[PDB]
RNA sequence: UAGGAGCUAGCCGUCGAAGGUGGGACAAAUGAUUGGGGUGAAGUCGUAACAAGGUAGCCGUAUCGGAAGGUGCGGCUGGAU
RNA sequence: AUGGAGAGUUUGAUCCUGGCUCAGGAUGAACGCUGGCGGCGUGCCUAAUACAUGCAAGUCGAGCGAACGGACGAGAAGCUUGCUUCUCUGAUGUUAGCGGCGGACGGGUGAGUAACACGUGGAUAACCUACCUAUAAGACUGGGAUAACUUCGGGAAACCGGAGCUAAUACCGGAUAAUAUUUUGAACCGCAUGGUUCAAAAGUGAAAGACGGUCUUGCUGUCACUUAUAGAUGGAUCCGCGCUGCAUUAGCUAGUUGGUAAGGUAACGGCUUACCAAGGCAACGAUGCAUAGCCGACCUGAGAGGGUGAUCGGCCACACUGGAACUGAGACACGGUCCAGACUCCUACGGGAGGCAGCAGUAGGGAAUCUUCCGCAAUGGGCGAAAGCCUGACGGAGCAACGCCGCGUGAGUGAUGAAGGUCUUCGGAUCGUAAAACUCUGUUAUUAGGGAAGAACAUAUGUGUAAGUAACUGUGCACAUCUUGACGGUACCUAAUCAGAAAGCCACGGCUAACUACGUGCCAGCAGCCGCGGUAAUACGUAGGUGGCAAGCGUUAUCCGGAAUUAUUGGGCGUAAAGCGCGCGUAGGCGGUUUUUUAAGUCUGAUGUGAAAGCCCACGGCUCAACCGUGGAGGGUCAUUGGAAACU
């Protein structure tokens, strides 16, 4: 379906993911629906989680699914933890 | 870079600042074979080339290191002939010569590449790194002394304008960037800007 | 040539290995004061070696750099 | 919503309810900036043979009722 | 080096089309005769559709036909009804 | 019975890709030989044009001469008396 | 308005005019010669030539038949007291089916296509949509087969031809409700037509498993199932404009051109079929030819901009060729089917097969463009709760200076003459504070020991909460317990190490800074224009200096600036190239003068507002940097919007 993924950047052996929620029928670096935020877990300490969680309230409620690695940083950073009450509507 | 011995280099180019001077021994007109002859000049286009040659050979780099700084002199919208020099004066090449860490720059510009100079903290291996003014230009504590390190500190004091220093393991501060008046008239800096115009 | 066009190509250098049927390489580059012929012959590349007794034009004419 | 509602003026009403209005305007050479008049007829379907000769017909686009019939009739002003 | 799906699909679509030419041919049986027998005001002039509108929605209740085609069927069927 | 209705099958005529030639058309390549042109050497002969270049040019045209040129009729000076 | 000079070139000597030539950039460049190391990109441009092999799309016992092996109690003992040799409890796995999904994804190519194809702006009152998410209708009934097993046959073959059998959440018949549907009336724009209640014959679903705990089940959680809405996806259809050139292509079409009725499409009609008039299309060059995927993007231009597409993204087209269909929500399907064709292969000669433009590799052609490489660790996708498989996507390694950035080829001395020749009317400064003969440093390098991030995010590891539930797994949501890493012990850090082992090339004529001797005798040969050599060449060829600048230097070819030789900006037509022999004239263009309407054109103002690497300005990440993000700027060009009339 339409789903959040990990679309990367950066030079050799160094990724810079900006997340994208888009269809699974596209390639991993293909044309998108929405580039929400970035996620650079590859640092010395931080995962550098920048998130604009306002639009997960839309797409996860009418068709978008978190998928098995983009699902559990939301359970880690707390993006879906705010959605936990927002899914409790 | 250059990697020479500057004893004939004071006589070869316009000037290259070897030491106190090296031209007074033999005839100082030319090094040899055609000099004291029909003494021919060259053009003003070649004079700015020669004025480039009095500063390319002075600062010792190649082109597109003396030349790629010139387009960032087009980013700084002051006088192009001298704001090029103030970014050229804002690197680690002023350290290995001017503040005395050897009897020249070559033995000390070796000493940064070993990881035996270690400015701004842990290690800066390269002298192309611009010394962004404010960082503590330090000295490795595992290479404190040599026959060259602390010797020419006593010879040459006055670490130049907007770069201070110490004897506290010979560490500096580089508090700001020096202006064109802290750029010597050994080669006229204004006459490089038009050879790069051509 | 490969595309079977017949030319008249200048053979630079002094000695050669160009008696006949040498499978050679050909540059451009016109020789002036010579009508029709406006192509060079690449020395030392395809089936010829370059000329030997050169010491000021050594990179051209198929001569490897000495020592 | 609506659809596109461009104007024109007839040239030749074809046999059995096909009028052909004329649109023309002024495009330029962007190398020169000088504009020049140019024409592009967009053929309208007349529903009841409403438009006449001389009529500065304002029409309105539709989806194709036939091969050419992309536009339908709203406004007709005069006749010669 | 054709994989086992291509040799399996050709036989399951042999039998799935045998299930598709089961009912669609039986629907194209029905549009050959129940179309031809609803007309001309027959014995079942208004009751023949109880098999026709039965079976053209039996094609619509599965993936046999488009529902607008089933709408296209009732367009010419119930105009006669 | 499987007779009707249909279906598999059966025939029966519309349209078919490709094919088959069929004529051509168009394009390219080649062809014993040839005839205009360019370059070189100008090997050769003549000296036409530039000096009123030894008997001013120039165009349209026409004719002869291998060619240069020869002439003739209209027009032009971009010519001497 | 950060740019816009150039060098020469018609003579015996000038001015104009003119092309031509070089100086300057770049290239997927390639070649001659050279070659330290990293950090980086790019990588058959030719034959959309042909292909051996490997090899690249799968999926699930938590569907249910099977059948196999088989742990599993497994007798009496086979008395060799150790096995199962038997039975059934037979799990899990294998099969190999039936089954649902996928096959249209990832991947590759630009032949066709000069066009709605692409770009961009609109529109559908002509739109569809499995799965996903939410919304409600709810899951009644019967069910044969049917592979599997047995049986006959072929052939080394391959894989088939026949006889009887078998399960299902597979499958098919019976009634159930819906904005279905055509029959009756009340909404407005887009003539037709719509709009949301209306009110009616109607219409039919249907799937049951492993299971938390209960109830030998119930909400069916799981994951579906089929009925009426939506959200979404991608695609469809229809008009604006940007979109190569040839009139040595002018007359183009005849289901064509409009309409008239049937189709049928998610809808439209000349789309086809019976009818009507010749109409419609055109020099504004329809028609046809030739050429070419399009755009973003690249690139250099002062701007006016226009040339590349290997790049790197978005869209289109293709999958030996050419047709036809099936299935599927979605195909006329790159590792589906059939037909026809051409090529290739195996054969026991009976008939069997194959389509590298998926990734390497092979041949070919070419000047030339990667290893028959590794691993899925990350990501991302596929079916499955998950685990698992597939990754020839991807992440890496190889190889190449082909190209970008740093790194190199290392120093204070001391003879201007220690030993030394491109000269001498030699005496000399001299290569040359060069150097033997030393201080010293250890980029790299030699080489022997720590080692790293990435490698964090799950499912694994219960208490729970939320919709809660008959109660509880389940699912979203807090832990904190634990998983694995191609690259890789590579990178990195320590020490030891020698001043260690490393730049090449073209001229030295004038352009242009780098000269002198031997031959040499218009010869060899150089040759960007002018030109050198005929016995005194600085120019050739031979050799020391230097010079331009560094792992390159030089040549070759290719686009741009220089260049305002296409001159809107910013060209000429008397003698230089530019007026037919003159007209008259068809079209076309462009037209005197003075008043008033619109705001169309003009010019402004409220916003939305123009594209990703490319593009303004300032930081962040890179050891510098090469190379990647940030923040507005933001469009100041287009649209949704208000206007103003001198001038059109």
């Amino acid at each position: 379906a339409v789903k959040i993924r990990l679309t990367r950047l950066g030079s050799k052996r160094n990724p810079f993911y900006r997340i994208v929620v888009a269809d699974a029928r596209s390639p991993r670096d293909g044309r998108i629906i929405e580039q929400i935020g970035t996620y650079n877990p590859t640092s010395a300490n931080a995962p550098e989680i920048k998130v604009d969680e306002a639009l997960a309230l839309k797409w996860l409620n009418d068709g978008a699914k978190p998928t098995d690695t983009v699902h559990n940083i939301l359970s880690k950073e707390g993006i879906m933890k705010k959605f936990d009450e927002q899914k409790k509507a | 870079r250059f990697r020479g011995s500057n004893w004939k280099k004071s006589r070869r180019l316009g000037i290259s600042l070897s030491g106190t001077g090296k031209e007074l021994e033999k005839r100082p007109y030319a090094p040899g074979q055609h000099g004291p002859n029909q003494r021919k000049k060259l053009s003003e286009y070649g004079l700015q080339l020669r004025e480039k040659q009095k500063l390319r050979y002075l600062y010792g780099m190649t082109e597109r290191q003396f030349r790629n700084t010139f387009d960032i002199a087009g980013k700084k919208f002051g006088v192009h002939g001298e704001n090029f020099m103030i970014l050229l004066a804002s690197r680690l090449d002023a350290v290995v010569y001017s503040l005395g860490l050897a009897r020249t720059r070559r033995q000390a510009r070796q000493l940064v590449n070993h990881g035996h100079i270690l400015v701004d903290g842990k290690r800066v291996d390269i002298p192309s790194y611009s010394v962004k003014p404010g960082q503590t230009i330090s000295v490795r504590e595992k290479s404190q002394k040599l026959n060259i390190i602390v010797e020419s500190v006593e010879i040459n004091n006055f670490v130049p304008e907007y770069l201070n220093f110490d004897a506290d393991s010979l560490t500096g501060t580089f508090v700001r960037l020096p202006e064109r008046s802290e750029l010597p008239a050994e080669i006229n800096e204004q006459l490089i800007v038009e050879y790069y115009s051509r | 040539l490969s595309n079977n066009i017949e030319i008249n190509a200048y053979i630079p250098g002094i000695g050669h290995n160009l008696q006949e049927h040498s499978v050679v390489l050909v540059r451009g580059g016109r020789v002036k004061d010579l009508p029709g012929v406006r192509y060079h012959i690449v020395r030392g590349a395809l089936d010829t070696s370059g000329v030997d007794g050169r010491r000021q034009g050594r990179s051209l004419y198929g001569t490897k750099k000495p020592k | 919503n609506d659809r596109k509602v461009y104007v024109g003026k007839v040239v030749s009403d074809k046999m059995d309810k096909t009028i052909t209005v004329l649109v023309e305007t002024y495009k330029t050479h962007k190398l020169y900036g000088k504009r020049v008049k140019y024409s592009k007829k967009y053929k309208t379907h007349d529903e009841n043979n409403s438009a006449k000769l001389g009529d500065i017909v304002k029409i309105q686009e539709t989806r194709p009722l036939s091969a050419t019939k992309r536009f339908r009739l709203v406004e007709i002003v005069e006749e010669s | 080096a054709n994989i086992k799906s291509a040799i399996k699909r050709v036989k399951t679509t042999e039998k799935a089309e045998a299930r598709n030419i089961s009912q669609k041919s039986a629907m194209r049986t029905a549009v050959k005769n129940a179309k031809t027998a609803v007309s001309n005001n027959a014995d079942n002039k208004n009751e023949l559709v109880s098999l026709a509108v039965k079976l053209v929605d039996k094609a619509a209740q599965s993936n046999l036909i488009h529902s607008n085609k089933a709408d296209r069927i009732k367009s010419q069927l119930m105009t006669a009804n």
